[PDB]
């Protein structure tokens, strides 16, 4: 349970940051 | 008051008991006074490093309180460690709490690190650090549930201490099964992943009664074909069948055709040809072509309404697939039979599709299929595609059918017949590994003939998929940037992207040699070959890679891939997946938001999720045409065998789907995405579901590759009926003994109703008199006077999200022995004499 929520919380930790590296990307063509 | 901190000046003495009067003190008042003790430092610290000091574990033990005070705990861990005894064992103060917490911390990133180098090189490890970790593991096993510790030792590698937590008291062996799921879900590491399965099959083998399913289930995994062959001779030389049979039947449903194979070789060397028939796929495939006849219901009048709305454009081939989706191993072509001239309406590569089309319906009928593909075709197109329907047929379950394919692809006309018999040879004997299929198929490939050589490359990466083999991708890659024929180089794609199917790490050179090459089509292949490589592991590393290429590539094509790479690395999340791909759906070119419409198709299966619903709603009504026909066609894979009652758009896309193919003015594309909507909706005859995953959470390597083949239909049409290999049906199979089918009678928990088969001028006013007239008229006229389950069969269809609302037949005489929670085949345990009731039709 709770290490279940330690992994969970990784998890989501380590794929908000690939969606905020790609939209930073993603921004930068958007402006270009 | 104590509001001086003078006492330090006594470590600048000489004598002994001084400095130990003053650390002693100091030790007990560190919480407060920690301001001024901050600048001693140096002081406190020489009387640890003198070797010849009496208390320098005390002063130690201050310095590290002073430390952790001030912040700096990376000091504060070693200070903490020199010292012994009383520095953390009291395991009483929140200090003593931070210090272990940041000290355990230390050991587990150096317990990866060894794990990463485990060859002698691994780094040392204190033997304090050691010390109070395991201590740290005891307190928690005696104090409370052991579901902490179990966690931690698998953080830290540790397999010592996970052994003993599962050996210890263990409350029940229940926990076991939630660390196998932890083992399956929250851990990337394929060679910690090797050691823990190892301790879990050693674990259930000193058991009093061995789970022969998780132990089954492990060895899948572990690729130790010998080791379950053993299993199952002495599960019979035990006199237990019963749960051989059915370790037997999961792992058929589960394990890579190899593994079987390698099985029935090792149990070569009465009850064992029973065994090895079963563990062939001959009674499996039996009973799911029994399952799909018997249950077979296709509604044809949504094919009618839609065979009257075709202008004869190209569509026509569309619904040549869609209805054999529909048909999809039901054997049952009455629409073809039924309507025949415009069957032979199409020609050219329509009538490859047809014929394909007619193979893929009578999907594993085995023995009678090679005189069957005869009889209704007995024309270069034609014969070529009876090959390639024939391969459809015994997808991943050739044999000798192979070898028919073998000689039938020597005697070819160097055209479309060698196409269509090369893709047909590489589909059934998809992963066997063999030589001399791999020989010929090589050959086709140097043959250089456009189209043969793009079937060749499928063929090639089917036959090698997920082998690995060096030989394999070097001459792969080799003739990929030597050759002309982009049709080729599509093929060739595929070919390459399947050989390293689910490796993970085994080889990512390959994808970066594929993603740094000049060639678009090298890099789409690169991308695949990510998404092959990396199915089911949601690893950010790839997740990154694609959607870097997907957001920087200028080739549009590979984009699309990138994209569509994240419905394969993140199927078994399905939950993550609408959460990405919320905005990819909107971008500013269309081809990403193709991708983005089929990553959502691939990612989740068929979860009626309406969030992946509710993105693709406003797509479908995108300007962009082939957008549009990837969205209706992504709503139609994430759809299937979904009601109202389970999600409120299922009759409303339903209709959406019927008034965009009645249209005329639509694009021929958009109106091939929805009839092939309509045939993925009902596919099946609402008998097989797209799944991924499999019962037990495996991944099932046929669906996956079929999914793909049939995504890389934007180049070639006739892949589309690779998306076959994609359904698994939906059933429990009510066997008992060898060959048994009692008529056992059990329910279901439906609770508010039931479910699953869904569907079979004007008058004026005139208001200067009419009022009068009326209420006139009125006055005239007034002098003028659910069940909540049903009943099933052994052959029951249960919808896949309705696994777990089934009832156990204990009102039955005979009630089940396998946990009966999950689709597939189960065994019943039959009661005492008098056993009746024998089916078989």
């Amino acid at each position: 349970d709770l290490y279940s929520r330690y992994k969970k919380l990784q998890q989501e930790l380590e794929f908000l940051e690939v969606q905020e590296e790609y939209i930073k990307d993603e921004q930068k063509n958007l402006k270009k | 008051i104590t509001s001086a901190a003078g006492i330090i000046s006594l470590l600048d003495e000489d004598e002994p008991q001084l400095k130990e009067f003053a650390l002693h003190k100091l030790n007990a008042v560190v919480n407060d006074f920690w301001a001024e003790i901050s600048e001693s430092v140096d002081k406190i610290e020489v009387l640890y490093e003198d070797e010849g000091f009496r208390s320098r574990q005390f002063a130690a033990l201050v310095a590290s309180k002073v430390f952790y005070h001030l912040g700096a705990f990376e000091e504060s861990l070693n200070y903490a460690l020199g010292a012994g005894d009383l520095f953390n064992v009291n395991d009483n103060s929140e200090y003593v709490e931070t210090i272990i917490a940041k000290c355990i911390d230390h050991y587990t990133k150096q317990c990866v690190e060894n794990a990463d180098l485990p060859e002698g090189e691994k780094k040392p490890i204190d033997q304090r650090l050691e010390g109070i970790v395991n201590k740290m593991f005891q307190r928690c096993l005696d104090d409370h549930k052991y579901k902490q510790a179990i966690g931690i030792a698998l953080e830290t590698r540790r397999l010592d201490v996970f052994e003993k937590t599962i050996l210890e008291s263990n409350d029940v062996p229940g926990m076991l099964a939630y660390s196998l799921k932890l083992c399956m879900s929250l851990m990337q590491n394929k060679q910690f992943r090797n050691k823990v399965l190892r301790v879990l099959v050693k674990i259930y083998m000193n058991l009093e009664k061995p789970d022969f399913i998780n132990v089954c289930q492990c060895l899948i995994f572990l690729d130790d074909p010998q080791a379950v062959s053993d299993i199952l001779e002495k599960l019979v030389k035990e006199d237990n069948l019963l749960m051989a049979y059915q370790i037997c039947f999961d792992l058929y449903e589960s394990a890579s055709q190899q593994f079987l194979s390698s099985v029935i070789q090792n149990l070569r060397t009465d009850q064992t040809l029973k065994m090895i028939k079963i563990l062939s796929g001959e009674m499996a495939i039996e009973l799911h072509l029994q399952f799909l006849i018997r249950n077979n219901n296709t509604d044809l009048m949504i094919l009618k309404n839609t065979k009257d709305a075709v202008r004869n454009s190209v569509c026509h081939t569309a619904t040549v697939i869609a209805n054999s989706f529909m048909h999809c191993g039901t054997t049952s072509d009455q629409f073809l039979r039924d309507n025949l001239e415009w069957l032979a309406r199409a020609t050219n590569w329509a009538k490859f599709t047809a014929t394909a089309s007619l193979g893929v319906i009578h999907k594993g009928h085995e023995k009678e299929a090679l005189q069957l593909m005869a009889t209704y075709l007995p024309s270069a197109y034609q014969e070529g595609g009876g090959l390639y329907a024939l391969g459809l047929i015994h997808a991943n379950h050739g044999g000798d059918i192979i070898d028919y394919l073998l000689n039938q692809l020597k005697n070819a006309s160097n055209d479309i017949v060698r196409h269509g018999g090369s893709l047909g040879l590489g589909l059934a004997a998809m992963g066997t590994a063999r030589q001399d299929v791999y020989d010929l198929l090589k050959t086709n490939l140097y043959q250089d003939d456009a189209v043969t050589g793009e079937a060749a490359g499928l063929a090639l990466g089917l036959v090698m998929l997920g082998s690995k083999n060096a030989q394999a991708i070097e001459d792969m890659v080799g003739y990929a940037q030597e050759t002309q024929h982009e049709k080729i180089l599509r093929g060739l794609a595929v070919g390459i992207a399947l050989v390293m199917y689910g490796r993970m790490e085994e080889a990512d050179a390959l994808i970066e040699s594929l993603c740094r090459d000049k060639d678009p089509i090298l890099r789409r292949s690169g991308m695949y070959t990510v998404a092959m490589a990396y199915c089911g592991s949601g690893n950010n590393k790839a997740i990154r890679r694609l959607l870097h290429v997907a957001v920087s590539d200028v080739n549009d094509d590979v984009r699309r891939a990138a994209v569509e790479s994240l419905g394969f690395i993140l199927f078994r999340t399905p939950e993550q997946c609408p959460s990405v791909v919320s905005l990819l759906s909107e971008s500013y070119n269309p081809h990403v938001r193709y991708g983005a419409a089929m990553a959502l198709g691939i990612c989740c299966a068929g979860t009626g999720n309406k969030e992946a619903i509710n993105l693709l709603e406003p797509m479908t009504n995108d300007p962009v045409n082939y957008v549009r026909q990837g969205a209706l066609i992504a709503s139609a894979l994430i759809m299937i065998q979904q009601t109202e009652i389970t999600c409120p758009k299922v009759n409303q896309f339903r209709q959406l789907y019927s008034k965009v193919i009645n249209d005329k003015h639509d694009d021929v594309m958009a109106k091939f995405g929805a009839i092939l909507a309509q045939g993925i909706l009902d596919a099946g005859g609402h008998n097989v579901t797209i799944s991924l995953q499999s019962r037990t959470g495996h991944t099932h390597m046929p669906s996956v590759v079929g999914v793909l083949v049939f995504t890389q239909f934007w180049f070639w049409f006739p892949l589309s009926h690779f998306l076959s290999l994609a359904y698994t049906p939906t059933c429990v199979i009510g066997l008992n003994k060898d060959l048994k089918m009692p008529k056992v009678q059990y329910k279901s928990n439906c609770k508010p109703s039931t479910f699953a088969y869904p569907a079979p001028k004007v008058s004026t006013a005139v208001l200067s008199i009419t009022a009068k007239a009326k209420k006139k008229e009125k006055e005239k006229e007034k002098k003028e006077e659910e069940p909540n389950f049903q009943l099933l069969d052994n052959p029951a269809r249960v919808m896949p999200a309705q696994l777990k609302v089934l009832t156990m037949p204990e009102t039955c005489r005979y009630q089940p022995f396998k946990p009966l929670s999950i689709g597939g085949i189960i065994i019943l345990k039959d009661t005492s004499e008098d056993i009746e009731e024998l089916v078989e039709p």
